[PDB]
This record gives C-alpha cells, sequence and structure tokens, in this order.
C-alpha cells in the first residue's frame, strides 16, 4: 500500500 | 499572425492520457512496443501527475511532484511546466535522473491500438 515507482534512487 | 500563442491545448497531444487505472497502463502497454510513453492524471496528495514508459518489455512508472508553482519527478531540477518536463526527457534520455533507465519519449500510447 506504498508508491513504488522508478524512483531516482 | 504566425505564432501560436493562442492557448495551448496539452490534451491535444497523443502522449496526454487522461484518468487511467495501474492495472490498465500494465496490460495497455504490454501489447506495445519499447520507447512507448504516457502521462496520466491521478488524485494523489504529494503527486499530482503520472508518467509510464515502456522499455526492454518493461512498463515503468515515474511519478510526478508539482509544488510551489513549478513541477519536477526528481529532487534536484525544476520546471516551468509539465511541457517543459516532456520536452525534456522527450530528447534527452532519463538515465540522468534514472541510472536503471536509457531510453527516451519516441511513441505515445494511443499511436496504434
Amino acid at each position: 500500500e506504498e508508491p513504488v515507482y522508478e524512483e531516482v534512487g | 499572425s504566425r505564432p501560436p500563442s493562442r492557448e495551448i491545448d496539452y490534451t491535444a497531444y497523443p502522449w496526454f492520457a487522461g484518468n487511467m487505472e495501474r492495472q490498465q497502463t500494465d496490460n495497455l502497454l504490454k501489447s506495445h512496443a519499447s520507447g512507448t510513453y504516457l502521462i496520466r492524471e491521478r488524485p494523489a496528495e504529494a503527486e499530482r501527475f503520472a508518467i509510464s514508459i515502456k522499455f526492454n518489455d518493461e512498463v515503468k512508472h515515474i511519478k510526478v511532484v508539482e509544488k510551489d508553482n513549478w513541477i519536477h519527478i526528481t529532487e534536484a531540477k525544476k520546471f516551468d511546466s509539465l511541457l517543459e518536463l516532456v520536452e525534456y526527457y522527450q530528447c534527452h534520455s532519463l538515465k540522468e535522473s534514472f541510472k536503471q533507465l536509457d531510453t527516451t519519449l519516441k511513441y505515445p500510447y494511443k499511436s496504434r491500438e
């Protein structure tokens, strides 16, 4: 129940 | 006369998606090839817009953060509008922000059903 997405990291 | 500076429509573009679901985009892009990109809307708190791109049969997702009258998906640079953000990645590889990715915007989601 949380936004994963790609993200810069 | 020549300069079309009389109200710009972002929906007119083929890469402008509406209120699409997460599971949908996954299946929709599943049929599409690499290089396909799109931007959907989401009624979230910190995030307002949502971007998606296909690369090596992998549907990636990018969160869009819009605050202080500015738009930006990362926490380093800022943009004046979605257009500036899109055109930036449309020509420049995403590797700059996402080292894991190295693709760019070429074809929309509604290009060929």
